[PDB]
RNA sequence: AGGCUCGGCUGGAGCUUCCGUCAGUGCAGAUCGUAAUGGUAGUAGCAAAUAUUCAAGUUCGAUCCUUGAAGACUGAAGUGGAGAAGGGUUCCACGUGAACAGUAGUUGGAUGUGGGUCAGUCGAUCCUAAGGUACUGGCGAACGCCUUGUAUCAUCGGUGGCG
RNA sequence: ACGUUUCCGACCCGUCUUGAAACACGGAUUGCGGAGUGCUUGUCUACUGCGAGUCAAAGGGUGUUAAAACCUUGCGGCGAA
RNA sequence: UAAAUAUCGACUCGAUUGCGAUAGCGAACAAGUACCGUGAGGGAAAGUUGCAAAGGACUUUGAAGAGAGAGUUCAAGAGAACGUGAAAUCGCUGGAGUGGAACCGGAGACAGUUGAU
RNA sequence: CUCAACCUGAACUCAGUCGUGAUUACCCGCUGAACUUAAGCAUAUCAUUUAGCGGAGGAAAAGAAACUAAAAAGGAUUCCCU
RNA sequence: UAGCUUCAGCGAUGGAUCGGUUGCAUCGAGUAUCGAUGAAGAACGCAGCUUGCUGCGUUACUUACCACGAAUUGCAGAGAGUGGUGAAAUUUCGAACGCAUAGCACCAACUGGGCCUCCAGUUGGUACGUCUGGUUCAGGGUUGUU
């Protein structure tokens, strides 16, 4: 019946592949039943099997992506699919440190000129 | 076909004016928005005056108006020197500096010098670091009566 | 003779289906779509065709990615994080 | 009169929200009052009705009939009560839909989550009634 | 034409699938208003201007 | 007078006096817009392409569907047998009540449900024709255009040895 | 009283036109829709307030039955040559 | 080189002396849809049973449509194209007129209607 | 003639970047009519406007005087009233 | 008599009018977020039964996670299902990218065909313009050196 991704998370790659193959075989059997005048109870399991295949693939892909993200966490150049997907304009924006950069003249002006806190008596 | 005694028509409506129409249904909305902007600015820069920099006194240019004075853009460097205020210091303590205006008459220079003097008298300067005051900074109980000023500074 | 007799000879299509817009407006001999301008890089729109612009503008399709971006903007385009690990 | 500038007193907007509410909102909409005794016993005034609750019809042609909530047809905004049925022409029996606002709950189907919900509602009622 | 293209065959297949009577159980759904398929096409009356 | 009040019948959820004020405020016409309906009228008409008849079957029901017998026609530059463009399931089987088949219908290119298109050798795929369209190069405020040419032009690839 | 019957009168409406019942045009019938409006600028008239003044603009201040109402103008419009 | 400024095209909201299905956006609905044109493009009509389908079991004539009974229902003359249900047009029953128009105004009569402390 | 510089110009599926194409209400640069009014019409008007092309943002553009002016002078840009 | 006209009563045809209204119009407010990490748009496909509309993309009327807490509903059927949404995934055309534009072709690796020069499969890659740097170069263009 309905698998639990909580439980599947602990399994290993080979185990997940095996379970995916079992689910696919069961789906093929149910598809045969569909054409060969299958019972309504039998046909009602197709949706569950399909969503179970979806769950297994979800877990597999999530674990693979986590491993790859960890692997490339420190490389200067990362694969395109492992980079931040903000908007294109946001990606073209300057970095925070580049924005914070100030020239020597601006630093000197910051040192010398600094607004004070004051009030005016009415 | 005008008939009888009439004033000759003058209405400038021969262009496709229906493509350029401006209504004023958002006048109260704009009023509210500007009040809210002033409130936000006051919260941001408290206790400094909401109006902002202090402006100078100015004679209206032409002889039709020269008997009236009004707020100018800022204080000329001659006036700042006469009041003994550096331009750099004025920018910090919130006084507008008009780098284009120059004084050619003692009375005009003196009016603005006096204005600067009274502003300095009314000024309250907070210590740069609250823990440690310095020379020039206002006194402790003076810093308690500090309140945000609304409207023009020295109207 | 112009009319019934002449219409019997109409059996060669001037336009076929366009790859970009799917309309039957791709001129075979001119090799250009009379509707979207394919294969020009840019799209064919004219301000005198207001109804045509309305028919083929944004929002008349699925706007899948635009809706996705709108959904993700509401939370500041946060990435790399997950909800607080909890349970039922 | 409402004061919240983000709450709409538009009849059309209210009707649209009511008739297009999703299932979790229809749950809240389909709430029923507790009887007097149940109200004093549990501390709450009303709760979102649930299947396997016991109710008594308070108004309509079936006023006074009791039973158990067989189903909560959230799509139709009605509940089907046990023993509240009519007969079609052929002879089959069909449950008569009743709006939950016209019945009163006489026994709450309590579980972990329903108990927690009742505890929250009772705590809030006590808190507000103390201030009032 | 007998000698056709795969894309044309694909479009014709979709049109064939769409030309179908409405399922009978749809009339029993809650709030349903459709009584039949109003987009049926007859090969001789209306032509797919492909 | 514009119109108004009441009664009776139908109907099932709103309506109203008076005071101010406002208006998308009154129809017989505009070869007015739109929707519906008359007399004409059971009328004009359903007349090109020679032609049908007998017995039976099925059916509630047969000029028209099916079988057999007869009589005719196209008459091989066919009313025969197959294809290209075009159509797109109209192909085939089994049901069919309504609509459609300008009479009818048990029949149908109609309608409901299913089935059906099998390639190393048939085509596409491959070559180029008329011609189209790129490159650069020029022009152009610009989208982009013009030339397919020594205009442009540093446009490679073949044998052999070595490896 | 839109029934019948008598006696008297009685040409089909709208329109353009000197002149229409016209052998002038529109009108087979019924329902519903259908045409001097908005705004700017003038001028006169009527009413209201104040009156050598009057109206105040943008704006500002306040207002939560907060697009309203209320307060607010060395200055501006028209008038006073 | 910010602010004051423009703008609802996009996303999210609040309102109204606006329209109330021939109105209001073309579109209240499987509407930029059906459909039309080779193409650029053009472009509709279409809201309403009932509180609840309780959507008419069963008998009966018919091949069937359908009808006669019955049942449900506040009610079905609310019966599916279903709230109301106008005019034009049309059918039946009864009365009355009826010689190449019919209608109409005025004045009676008849029929008829209505009032009488 | 050998080697080595520079200058100029190439080829690379060389390492790593960036542009293209949509949207229309507002914004910036161009190109650019005629109907219409003048009771005709050609300058004029419509209009430095429909239509066409290009380029951005949340605003854009402008912006810190080769300014206004002629006072006892004002003092970047943008916007409102006049 | 019949027909015709007319009146009263009854019934058809037709869909006006009335009664609201999840629609429209206008005004105001708050935000700034498309695309080679492949947009807008198009095509095809996806459900047990589901043509259309809506939703989605081969994990295809949706997966994971988080909140709430018992349904969905036409028939079936069996922490539900709704909402949020940060993880994963996101077909083919399309600026659309190997070349062409509804077709055919090149480079590598790996796998199978028994071996393979030959087949087949899978995976990665091969667009134009441009910047920075790298490598390999060309020119008596200027210069030095032998």
């Amino acid at each position: 019946t309905k698998l639990k991704c909580k439980s599947l998370r602990g399994e290993k790659k080979d185990a997940l592949q095996k379970k995916l193959d079992e689910q696919k075989t069961e789906l093929a059997t149910l598809r045969v039943s569909k054409v060969t005048g299958g019972a309504a109870s039998k046909l009602s399991k197709i949706r569950v099997v399909r969503k179970n295949i979806a769950r297994l693939l979800t877990v597999i892909n999530q674990t693979q992506k986590q491993e790859l993200r960890k692997f490339y966490a420190d490389h200067k150049y990362k694969p395109i699919d492992l980079r931040l997907k903000k908007t294109r304009a946001i990606r073209r924006r300057l970095t925070a440190h580049e924005l914070s950069l100030r020239s020597a003249k601006q630093q000197a002006k910051s040192r010398n000129q600094a607004v004070r806190k004051f009030a005016v008596k009415a | 076909a005008p008939r009888g005694n009439q004033m000759l028509g003058n209405a400038h409506f021969r262009k496709h004016w229906h493509k350029r129409i401006k209504t004023w249904f958002d006048q109260p909305a704009r009023k509210l928005r500007r009040r809210q902007n002033r409130q936000a600015k006051a919260v941001e820069i408290a206790p400094r005056p909401v109006a902002g920099l202090l402006r100078s006194v100015v004679r209206c240019p032409q002889k039709r108006y020269n008997t009236k004075t009004r707020l100018g853009r800022g204080f000329s460097l001659q006036e700042l020197k006469a009041a003994g205020i550096s331009q750099a210091q004025a920018r910090t303590i919130g006084i507008a500096v008009d780098v284009r205006r120059t004084n050619k008459t003692a009375e005009g220079l003196k009016a603005n010098a006096d204005r600067l003097k009274e502003y300095k008298a009314k000024l309250i300067l907070f210590p740069k670091k609250a823990s440690a005051p310095k020379k020039g900074d206002s006194s402790a109980e003076e810093l308690k009566v500090a309140a945000q000023l609304r409207g023009d500074v020295l109207p | 003779t112009k009319g019934t007799q002449a219409f019997g000879k109409k059996h060669v299509k001037s336009h076929t289906l366009c790859k970009r817009c799917g309309k039957s407006s791709f001129h075979i001999q001119k090799k250009r779509c009379a509707s979207c301008g394919y294969p020009d890089a840019k799209k064919r729109t004219y301000n005198w065709g207001a109804k045509s612009i309305r028919r083929r503008t944004t929002g008349t399709g699925r706007t899948r990615h635009l809706r996705d971006v709108n959904a993700r903007f509401r939370n500041g385009f946060r990435e790399g994080t997950t909800p607080k690990p909890r349970a039922q | 009169m409402k004061v919240n500038p983000f709450v709409s007193s538009d009849s059309g907007k209210s009707r649209k929200a009511h008739f297009n509410a999703p299932s979790h909102e229809r749950r809240r909409i389909m709430s029923a009052p507790l009887t007097k005794e149940l109200r004093t016993k549990h501390g709450i005034r009303a709760i979102p009705i649930r299947t396997d609750d016991e109710v008594v019809v308070m108004r309509g042609r079936h006023k006074g009939n009791t039973g158990r909530v067989l189903r909560c047809y959230r799509k139709k905004f009605v509940i089907h009560i046990d023993k509240i049925t009519r007969e079609k022409a052929n002879g089959s029996t069909v449950h008569i839909g009743i709006h939950p606002s016209k019945v009163a709950i006489t026994k709450l189907k309590l579980d972990k989550d329903r108990r927690a919900l009742v505890e929250r509602k009772a705590a809030g009622r006590s808190r507000v009634t103390g201030i009032l | 034409s007998a000698l056709k293209k795969s894309f044309i065959k694909r479009k014709l297949a979709k049109k064939q699938k769409q030309n179908r009577p409405m399922p009978q159980w749809v009339r029993m759904k809650t709030g349903n208003t459709m009584k039949y398929n109003a987009k049926r096409r007859h090969w001789r009356r209306t032509k797919l201007k492909l």
